[PDB]
Formats: C-alpha cells, sequence, structure tokens
RNA sequence: CCGGGCACUCUAACGGGACUGCCCGCGAAAGCGGGAGGAAGGAGGGGACGACGUCUGGUCAGCAUGGCCCUUACGGCCUGGGCGACACACGUGCUACAAUGCCCACUACAAAGCGAUGCCACCCGGCAACGGGGAGCUAAUCGCAAAAAGGUGGGCCCAGUUCGGAUUGGGGUCUGCAACCCGACCCCAUGAAGCCGGAAUCGCUAGUAAUCGCGGAUCAGCCAUGCCGCGGUGAAUACG
RNA sequence: CAAGGAGGUAAAAAUGAAAU
C-alpha cells in the first residue's frame, strides 16, 4: 500500500522497515510480531522507538528481516523503525540522538585467531 | 630410505589404498596439499616467491 | 510385582520400572508393553492384575534375562577359556578387551591406581 | 548427555545418525 | 630476527606476481608443476646470462615465458644459435607454444637478484667478503639507489666460526607497503661450506 | 566385519585344499591372520606369523571369526617390574 | 541470449578486461547488461610458519577466485563479428554459452 | 657391570657393536670408556685423568660423568659396583 | 596500573518495568549467556511475589536490594606482610553489586525446587530482613565491626 | 512461480567519510578535559607488519650443504610385526556430577566455506547404520544442512535415580586386497566411576569471558574430543 | 609561598649447575 525507508542493520542481520499509516498496529514476514518473536522478552524492546514518539499503533508495520539470530534482527529493526520514523520526519533527529535509537552498533563477532582457542581465550599452560 | 621413496610415491601400482600423496618439489610426505601437489613448506617458500599465480597474503 | 526375578519398583511409571531388570533397559521396554497391549505411564502400584500377568508372562519368556542371561553372558566370556584367541588373553589380565590405549586411562578395567614409584 | 549414542544431542555431538536421530522428516 | 620475505609482503600492491595464469582444480597441480621445471631448465643453462626474472604467463596452450636478463648475450642473431633449439628444448615434456622472449635489464646494479648473485661469485672467488658487500652496495648506490643492503651469513671466509657480515647505505624501510624494494638472493657454494647472501634495493613510490 | 565378502587367503586355502583329499600331514605355514578359522581341516595346525616365529596354533572347533593371530599374540609383556 | 562468464584471480584485470566487452559489444548494436559482480569463491589454507615445529603462531593465504557475468542480447554477426576472435586477456578464462 | 642404557646409539655399540649411532672417530674412544664402566667394581676406579670425573648437581645429583670427547659426556649412576642409565649427551 | 580510572557500565532497561537496576539483578540470574531464561525466572517470581503477597514486586525487590547492603566491608592492606585488616566504607556501586550478587547466590543455597520459587521467597525474607542474603550481609559487617581498632590506619 | 520492474536487500569495483578540523575551559607549546557535529570519533574495533641485537635457542628427519663414516652393505624389494605395548608419573583436553536439568515431539532464526575420477534432491527396502534406484549441479542456479542454544507442548521429581556415560556380551553396516593385533558408525542388553574436586594452578576488560552449533584443510576410511575458521545468545568487575 | 640540617628503616627466605 505505501512506503517509508527501511534499512537496519545489527551483528549481520537485515531488516528494510516500512510502517503504512494506519490505526492497525500490525505485523510481517512470519506470523505476528508477537508469535514469530514469543517467549522472547527483550522482542518487545523493538518498538520503544514508537513509544519514544507519539505512535501508539497509528502505522502498519511491514519488516522483512534476515540473517543473524533473533535478537540481532529484533536490534536491526529497532534501528529500522527509527530510519523511517526519522525519513519522514525530518524533525524527529530530536529524540532519535538523545535517545541513541541511531547507530547500526559496530559490535560484531570478532575473528578467531591462531594460537588461541578462541578468539582471546589463551590454551592454558604450566611451565613443569 | 628416501630416494628409493619418492619411487614408490610416483609408481603407484599394487592396490589403489597403496597409494600417496607426496610433495613434488620436496619429498615430503605429511602436510602435503592435494590443490599444489606441494608440501607446507614448499608451498610458502613459494607464495613468499610470488611464483604461485593469485595466492596472496591473508589479511582479514 | 515379583516380574522376572525382581519385584522392586512401585510407583513409577511401567516404561521405567522394567528398566530395573538385567536384559529390559529401554527399548525392551516400551516393546514389550505395546506388544502386551498396557499404558507406559501407569502407576507400577499392582494396578489390573490382568495386565501384571499378561506382561509378567511375555516378558519373562520371549528373550532371555536376569540370572539366566548373566550365566550365558559369562559362559561367552569362558569361551575364550580353553586355549583361547587374544580376546581372551584380555579378560584374563584384566585389561581392556577393545585394543585400546593402556598406556594411561583404562581405570574402569585396571581398577583405581596402585604407584609403583621409580 | 553429548556422549550418549542414544540421543538426538549425542547424535548430533558424533555428528552420525540414526533411530534416536532421524535424518529428518 | 625473523622477517617476512619483502616480496610476498607485497604481491598485490607493489611488486606483481611472477607466474601469471588463471586455472581451477584438476589442472593447477600440473600447469604449476610444468611452470616450476621451466624455471629449473632454464636457470641451468641460463645463469651466465644472469636472469633478474623468469615471468610466465599462459591461455590454453600458449605458454609464454619472458626472460629479463641485464646482458642478453646469449641469444646471438636468430640462426646464430643459443635460442633455436634452447627455446624449443623447453618443448620435449610440454608441446605446447613455447614463446620464450628476451629482455634487457638496463641496469645490473639495480636489480636485487644480480646484485647478490655478483657478491656469491665473489665469495666462490676468495674475495675478501666484508669489503666485497661494501663495494657492491656503493656499486648500487652509485647507479642512482635510493637505499640498499646486502647480508653475506656464515661461515666468512672459511674459518670454524659462523659469522654475519652487514652493510647498509641510504634509506631502506622494509615495514612500509609503498616500497617498491626488490630482493634478491644467492647461495655460494664453497670448499668448506655454503652461504646465503641477500641483497635489498630500494626505489622511491607514492 | 564383512557380509557378502568374508574372505580367506587364497593362497593359504590353496596349500589348505589340496592337502585336505583324504588326509595330511599337520606340516603347514603361514603368514596372514587376515585368513579366517576355515571348518574342515579343524584337527590341522597351523604355525601363524607373529612378527618374529611360527607359532603351531591348533585348532579344535570352538573357534569361527577369530581368524588366526589372535591365536598369535605379538608382544610378550609378560610383568611391569613383578 | 548469448551469455559470457569471466574468471579469474585478480581482480582489476577482470573489472577492466570484462568492461571492454561491454564497450565492444554495445558500440555495434546491442544492448548489454553490465559487469555482474558474482560473488567471489576465497579459497583458503593455513601453513606452519616454520620448518620446523612452531604449532601456535602461523601464516595463512587465500586464493580469491572472482566470477563476472555479461549478457547481449540478439546474436547478430556484428556484434559476433568483434567478439569474435579480439580477446585481450592475460589468462582470464572465458566462457561463451547461448541459451 | 653396565645394566640399563638410556641412550640407544650408547646401547647398541656396546651390545651389538653396531656404532651407527655414536660419532665415527669416537667409536674407539666411546668403547675402551664402557668397557671401563663395565668393568669398574667402584667408582674409584673411574678415575683416570683423561675421562674428567665428576658427580652432576641439582636435579641430576646421583649422577656421574666421564668426557669422552669435546662438550660430550658420559652420564651414568654407579650403585654397588654397576653403572644405570648410561646416557651420551652434551656437558 | 589503572592509568584509566575504568568508566562505570551502563545498561538497558527492561522491559514494562525501567529499572536501571532489575536488568543487573536478571544478568546475575543468567548462566551461559541465555538472557531469555534468565529474564524469564525473575518475572516469574514476580508472578510468585503476587501471590504469597499483595505486594508489587517492584517494590519488594527494592526493599530487598536495600536491606543487602553493606554498609562497611573488611578490606586487607598493608605492613606486615598484608597483615592487617581495615574495615572501609562501601561505595554505593559496590553495595550495589553485592546486594544483587548475594541474593541470586543465597536464592539457589535455598532447598526449593524451581528457580522462580527461590527468587521470590529469598526476596520476599529479603525484603523483611530475614533472608540467607541478610545473613551473609550482617556477617560481612560483624568482620568489620570487629576491626575498629586499627580502622584508624583507613586510607 | 510467471508478466514485468530492479527502487530496497544482497553481491563486488572504485570512491566519499574526521584531520580533536568546530564551541567552552586549561597551556608557552605539544596536549588534556568537556560539548552540540554525525553511523563513527582525540591511534573507531580487529588484522598483516616483529628494530640493533639476545638465547653456542630450534631444525643435517622438509630441503640445501662442509666434514666423518657405510657400500654384496648403515643400500634395495617384499610378507608379517612394531610405532597402539602398561605396575605407574606429568601436560593439553573432551563428557559429566544434574531441575537456570535431562528425555520426546513440533516449530523457527545464521555466517563462513566445500563439491560433477564428487556433493548426492526425491522415492523404495530397512528400528537404524546403510543399501537399491535416480533428478538437478562444470555450481550467488543443483546438493552438502535440518543450523544448535532458542520457542511451544508433554513426561520424569531430586533418589546415583529417564543424571551420568565408562566397561563388557551379542547382532549388524561401510570403506578397504584385507580392518586379530589396530577403523568409524548403527541396534539390543549391560549400565561403572563420579553427588562438584587436597596442596596448588589457568584464562579473559565489550561481542569480550561463558555457552551453542556450523564449515574447511589432511582425508579410500578414520581413531578429530585436535588444529584453522564461521556465526548464534550474550554476563560480571576494575576502588586502587 | 620555597627547604637545609636532624631520627625511626626492609623481612624469615639458604645454595648453584657440571669444556675454555
Ligand atoms: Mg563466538
Ligand atoms: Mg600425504
Ligand atoms: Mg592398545
Ligand atoms: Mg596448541
Ligand atoms: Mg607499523
Ligand atoms: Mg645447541
Ligand atoms: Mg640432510
Ligand atoms: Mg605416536
Ligand atoms: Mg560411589
Ligand atoms: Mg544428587
Ligand atoms: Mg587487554
Ligand atoms: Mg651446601
Ligand atoms: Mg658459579
Ligand atoms: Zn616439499
Amino acid at each position: 500500500m505505501e512506503q517509508y525507508y527501511g534499512t537496519g542493520r545489527r551483528k549481520e542481520a537485515v531488516a528494510r522497515v516500512f510502517l503504512r499509516p494506519g490505526n492497525g498496529k500490525v505485523t510481517v514476514n512470519g506470523q505476528d510480531f508477537n508469535e514469530y518473536f514469543q517467549g522472547l522478552v527483550r522482542a518487545v524492546a523493538a518498538l520503544e522507538p514508537l513509544r519514544a514518539v507519539d505512535a501508539l499503533g497509528h502505522f502498519d508495520a511491514y519488516i522483512t528481516v534476515r540473517g543473524g539470530g533473533k535478537s540481532g534482527q529484533i536490534d536491526a529493526i529497532k534501528l529500522g523503525i527509527a530510519r523511517a520514523l526519522v525519513q519522514y520526519n525530518p524533525d524527529y533527529r530530536a529524540k532519535l540522538k538523545p535517545l541513541g535509537f541511531l547507530t547500526r552498533d559496530a559490535r560484531v563477532v570478532e575473528r578467531k585467531k591462531y594460537g588461541k582457542h578462541k578468539a582471546r581465550r589463551a590454551p592454558q599452560y604450566s611451565k613443569r | 630410505a628416501r630416494k628409493a621413496l619418492i619411487e614408490k610415491a610416483k609408481r603407484t601400482p599394487k592396490f589403489k589404498v597403496r597409494a600417496y600423496t607426496r610433495c613434488v618439489r620436496c619429498g615430503r610426505a605429511r602436510s602435503v596439499y592435494r590443490f599444489f601437489g606441494l608440501c607446507r613448506i614448499c608451498l610458502r617458500e613459494l607464495a613468499h616467491k610470488g611464483q604461485l599465480p593469485g595466492v596472496r597474503k591473508a589479511s582479514w | 510385582a515379583r516380574i522376572a526375578g525382581v519385584e522392586i519398583p512401585r510407583n513409577k511409571r511401567v516404561d521405567v520400572a522394567l528398566t530395573y531388570i538385567y536384559g529390559i533397559g529401554k527399548a525392551r521396554a516400551k516393546e514389550a508393553l505395546e506388544k502386551t497391549g498396557i499404558n507406559p505411564a501407569t502407576r507400577v502400584k499392582d494396578l489390573t492384575e490382568a495386565e501384571v500377568v499378561r506382561l509378567r508372562e511375555y516378558v519373562e519368556n520371549t528373550w532371555k534375562l536376569e540370572g539366566e542371561l548373566r550365566a550365558e553372558v559369562a559362559a561367552n566370556i569362558k569361551r575364550l577359556m580353553d586355549i583361547g584367541c587374544y580376546r581372551g588373553l584380555r579378560h584374563r589380565r584384566g585389561l581392556p578387551v577393545r585394543g585400546q590405549r593402556t598406556r594411561t586411562n583404562a581405570r574402569t578395567r585396571k581398577g583405581p591406581r596402585k604407584t609403583v614409584a621409580g | 548427555g553429548k556422549g550418549d549414542r542414544r540421543t538426538r544431542r549425542g547424535k548430533i555431538w558424533r555428528g552420525t545418525y540414526g533411530k534416536y536421530r532421524p535424518r529428518k522428516k | 630476527g625473523n622477517k617476512i620475505h619483502p616480496i610476498g609482503f607485497r604481491l598485490g600492491i607493489t611488486r606483481d606476481w611472477e607466474s601469471r595464469w588463471y586455472a581451477g582444480k584438476k589442472q593447477y597441480r600440473h600447469l604449476l608443476l610444468e611452470d616450476q621445471r621451466i624455471r629449473g631448465l632454464l636457470e641451468k643453462e641460463l645463469y651466465s646470462a644472469g636472469l633478474a626474472r623468469v615471468d610466465i604467463e599462459r591461455a590454453a596452450d600458449n605458454v609464454a615465458v619472458t626472460v629479463h636478463v641485464a646482458k642478453p648475450g646469449v641469444v646471438i642473431g636468430r640462426g646464430g644459435e643459443r635460442i633455436r633449439v634452447l627455446r624449443e628444448e623447453l618443448a620435449k615434456l610440454t608441446g605446447k607454444n613455447v614463446a620464450l622472449n628476451v629482455q634487457e635489464v638496463q641496469n645490473p646494479n639495480l636489480s636485487a637478484p644480480l646484485v647478490a648473485q655478483r657478491v656469491a661469485e665473489q665469495i666462490e672467488r676468495r674475495f675478501a667478503v666484508r669489503r666485497a658487500i661494501k663495494q657492491a652496495v656503493q656499486r648500487v648506490m652509485e647507479s642512482g639507489a635510493k637505499g640498499a643492503k646486502v647480508i653475506v651469513s656464515g661461515r666468512i671466509g672459511g674459518a670454524e666460526q659462523a659469522r654475519t657480515e652487514w652493510a647498509a647505505q641510504g634509506r631502506v624501510p622494509l615495514h612500509t607497503l609503498r616500497a617498491n624494494i626488490d630482493y634478491g638472493f644467492a647461495l655460494a657454494r664453497t670448499t668448506y661450506g655454503v652461504l646465503g647472501v641477500k641483497a635489498y634495493i630500494f626505489l622511491g613510490e607514492v | 566385519s564383512l557380509k557378502k565378502g568374508v574372505f580367506v587367503d587364497d593362497h593359504l586355502l590353496e596349500k589348505v585344499l589340496e592337502l585336505n583329499a583324504k588326509g595330511e600331514k599337520r606340516l603347514i605355514k603361514t603368514w596372514s591372520r587376515r585368513s579366517t578359522i576355515v571348518p574342515e581341516m579343524v584337527g590341522h595346525t597351523i604355525a601363524v606369523y607373529n612378527g618374529k616365529q611360527h607359532v603351531p596354533v591348533y585348532i579344535t572347533e570352538n573357534m569361527v571369526g577369530h581368524k588366526l593371530g589372535e591365536f598369535a599374540p605379538t608382544r610378550t609383556y609378560r610383568g611391569h617390574g613383578k | 541470449k548469448i551469455r559470457i562468464k569471466l574468471r579469474g584471480f585478480d581482480h582489476k584485470t577482470l573489472d577492466a578486461s570484462a568492461q571492454k566487452i561491454v564497450e565492444a559489444a554495445r558500440r555495434s548494436g546491442a544492448q548489454v547488461s553490465g559487469p555482474i559482480p558474482l560473488p567471489t569463491r576465497v579459497r583458503r589454507f593455513t601453513v606452519i610458519r616454520g620448518p620446523f615445529k612452531h604449532k601456535d603462531s602461523r601464516e595463512h593465504f587465500e586464493l580469491r577466485t572472482h566470477n563476472r557475468l555479461v549478457d547481449i542480447i540478439n546474436p547478430n554477426r556484428k556484434t559476433i563479428e568483434q567478439l569474435m576472435t579480439l580477446d585481450l586477456p592475460t589468462g582470464v578464462e572465458i566462457e561463451i554459452k547461448t541459451v | 657391570g653396565i645394566k640399563s642404557f638410556k641412550h640407544k646409539g650408547l646401547k647398541l655399540l656396546f651390545e651389538k657393536g653396531v656404532t651407527s649411532g655414536v660419532p665415527a672417530q669416537d667409536v674407539d674412544r666411546i668403547n675402551d670408556r664402557l668397557q671401563a664402566i663395565d668393568t669398574a667394581t667402584e667408582i674409584g676406579e673411574l678415575n683416570r685423568q683423561i675421562y674428567k670425573l665428576h658427580p652432576l648437581k641439582g636435579d641430576r645429583e646421583g649422577y656421574w660423568s666421564i668426557t669422552v670427547r669435546a662438550n660430550w659426556r658420559i652420564t651414568f649412576q654407579f650403585i654397588n659396583g654397576d653403572a644405570y642409565i648410561l646416557n651420551y649427551e652434551d656437558y | 596500573a589503572r592509568r584509566r580510572r575504568a568508566e562505570v557500565r551502563q545498561l538497558q532497561p527492561d522491559l514494562v518495568y525501567g529499572d536501571v537496576l532489575v536488568t543487573a539483578f536478571i544478568n546475575k540470574i543468567m548462566r551461559d549467556g541465555k538472557k531469555n531464561l534468565a529474564a524469564r525466572i525473575f518475572y516469574d517470581a514476580c508472578k510468585i511475589i503476587q501471590e504469597k503477597t499483595g505486594q508489587e514486586p517492584l517494590k519488594v525487590f527494592k526493599q530487598a536490594v536495600e536491606n543487602v547492603k553493606p554498609r562497611m566491608e573488611v578490606r586487607s592492606r598493608r605492613v606486615g606482610g598484608a597483615n592487617y585488616q581495615v574495615p572501609m566504607e562501601v561505595s554505593p556501586r559496590r553495595q550495589q553489586s553485592l546486594a544483587l550478587r548475594w541474593l541470586v547466590q543465597a536464592a539457589n543455597q535455598r532447598p526449593e525446587r524451581r528457580a522462580a520459587v527461590r527468587i521470590a521467597h529469598e526476596l520476599m525474607d529479603a525484603a523483611e530482613g530475614k533472608g540467607g542474603a541478610v545473613k551473609k550481609k550482617e556477617d560481612v559487617e560483624r568482620m568489620a565491626e570487629a576491626n575498629r581498632a586499627y580502622a584508624h590506619y583507613r586510607w
């Protein structure tokens, strides 16, 4: 029906966020924003930028997600939701900065380095 | 046993499982890569030489 | 209920209670009660006496179990008594049968450490 | 029971499949 | 000590390859062995030329081979021999397009392999090594070099005691990537053993 | 553990079968456990190599999947200080 | 209809030689789908840095094999004429098939 | 009497006469030493000047060390007329 | 040699509550990095608080932490091969950390069967001033009490 | 999935992007602290890079090489044995000792890589290992793979007990000329020690420790719990 | 705001290594 940007990424996760101006606070992809994310406590934190603004269900969510696991996807959705409402509302910048909902968060899994057992964990020794 | 031993490695008859890899530049029987037909030692030498097409240092 | 040579397991699921017999384990367990046609999740507490009879009659027959098959197993090792093979000598010396590492480990057949020192 | 050959978990760890862990569907 | 081969350290940016062909598996192994046997066969009966490089290129039965030499004196005009069957003897285990070219390395005093090889000859001539090192460096530095460094290690002047003679003028930054640093090496065979000569030649970049 | 093969050495059997018609002598060697116990010629002795020498092993039924060399230990051990 | 594939170890030679064929096909009467960047097949291997026996701290190398695709529409012998045998690679392997 | 070896080359030279475990020019040298350590009824006999005998210190306490040639030692434990753990090593 | 004073790490506020404290508690519950199971247990126990008492878990948990706060603790210091134990004050950061840590530990010390009921009960006991963690807190203050002698060494 | 489109995502090629440049304060300068500036900052986070030299360090068993020695043999071929032996001692590890746990079923969410002298979809026999077929794939096309921790439901109910899996008996499969010494799996039955570790001792400061599975090299097969990589969820604390 | 001259001084912890 409609379109509003959408590019949220966090630790190898890609989420395209749209939102369509309608009172139906809806979902996307598999099932519900619930259902697909049930049993997961921190899953509902992706909708916090909407709480930061005046959106108590004014948009119809549409986020296709891929890559990583749920938590990264959820994190990426947060970046995409914010990337939408900051796009078609350029004055909604003065809340995405103090609250910091706009950052790709470069925190990604560090490489296995040789010698070490895994990333940084040293292989443990005895002199004797 | 080294000269007559790099003979067998190319001779390869009598049962298919008695045949084995062997570095060509050297005569090494261990750590022999099938891709180059070389041991890990020789492979490193030539990779620094530049005589290994495309082969380049890995940094990431 | 004195099923085979044992009786012990009371209030604890017949599919589990069965396990408490040398010869039953876990696979023969549910296999025996599906073939006898009895609910696995039952009390084991002396339920329907009929189910218990059928169970006993099937289980105790069919395949060898308890003290009888312990005797057979011990006799299969006694096979390599006579002038037996290599595998027999491993049962003789008390060392691991499957040719594994005995330089260290192998404590489950050797037993606890003895320590020589020198 | 990552070392028990009679679990979907031990069969994972071992890699191989079987009765305790069928090759899907 | 422990330092990486200044050639391999570049390879990508600065200093390109020496055998430039593409193949997938089932072919790479065979074509690399042939390629190396070409380098092995050439080095023998072409040392008197003193070859700085042996570039090789391929394109399905095309095998181009470029031999860089300070003085290509051993080519001698068309049918004057030293090329005819010589570039044709390659195809006795190849049978492919043995396209053998010859390059003229202008200044041998700026070619690291040639420098080290001249030094390694002098070791076998029983020359005073320390003085030979000094001269070769200045000789390289005399021919416009931005920096030079020669290294002979082990068994210097015979005598039971492995040494390491060291000399280097100007600038030689090995750690820098935009370096254009030529590296050469040579085995000096002596009646008392074997010693290795390293030669570093440096020019600007950016 | 083979099933459709279940093999014995051809050369062990050649020597064993052509010396099986109406009787024989127990003088028979080998160099391979590789084989299998072989029914018939049960009342026989097969000098199996253990790496050092030929040990006369004797067959008296009872044995089957155990080829030969299981009846020919290669090590000695015997004791560890005690 | 004509599909051409260009594999290569050096990306700079590929990104240039497979761009020549975009110019030599466009200026001969055809529509050309530009340099399609197929993903690379990186072939790594890790070797112990020393000839001795120093297991910790080694050094690994990689052999990147690049793939690049280009499609031209009508197989007219006007565009065919140029891309027929006017080949300028350095060993770059080229595949030509129509389906 | 020599009763146990730790060095295989040493072991083979004295037992089978196998000389391929030691240096070729030290064959006669090592031999005369081993026979001396074999005939020795007490550590006091292994005291000729050309042996430079001495007991080792630290963790090698209980061991002895006669000199073959250069930086090379034959080390052992002498006890009750017998030597044990005959090793060939650097000083 | 700590050239940098190591800035205080800040957390994400939880769901439904907004705590700047509860998440820190859920983290201590967390083992092997499973925040799902960790958070669930706490919120589970929050539901358990509602049953045995008609109180909002946001205060029951809050007061429990406040009751398991070490005013002063014992610190081993200088001279004599580190022989002394100066009783030091406890920083608000450290009272914070000890409170939550002792809570979870004492919680898993309980003979109960489910992790949630252990958390819930240990919180209710601690809110009253009865918990095994409160024991630990009061114990650490005894040690600090008995060392007032060379407390004047301070620092 | 088609028509069509390629703006999103991705793919990979060159670029733009912060240099404490801008504001306050401190200073003689360098610089330090603090603030809107933006994805980012006062070397952004990790790699490749290892000075003169040191250790008579390591490697004549990768290879090269001076010297010494061996040549019907210290060389060569073969079958078999041995490297796998076991009264014991140390190192690095894997699996556990359970209920923030185990079992069964259902149902999701990755990255990085490997394969047409191979990876082997989908059927068929089989409790299963696997066997018969047999499609697609010179492979961002087809296949290896469903990722696993997670989620939902249900069952055990804290007892060495559905914890734990050693050890041993029996029956099988697959590679291989052949698996007794000495192969990996599958199935039945056994089910040990261990209820959390003495003196001591190790790792890690942010995607990090911990935990979870995935790939590759070598490789007929495999003794890999190893090594080299990949991503999933994701702490605690630093006064000093 | 800048120091000279004065005084209480760590602990319990020993050995040495095998040709110049
Ligand atoms: Mg990880
Ligand atoms: Mg090999
Ligand atoms: Mg063994
Ligand atoms: Mg290691
Ligand atoms: Mg640098
Ligand atoms: Mg030395
Ligand atoms: Mg040699
Ligand atoms: Mg070994
Ligand atoms: Mg016990
Ligand atoms: Mg218990
Ligand atoms: Mg650090
Ligand atoms: Mg003394
Ligand atoms: Mg001294
Ligand atoms: Zn080699």
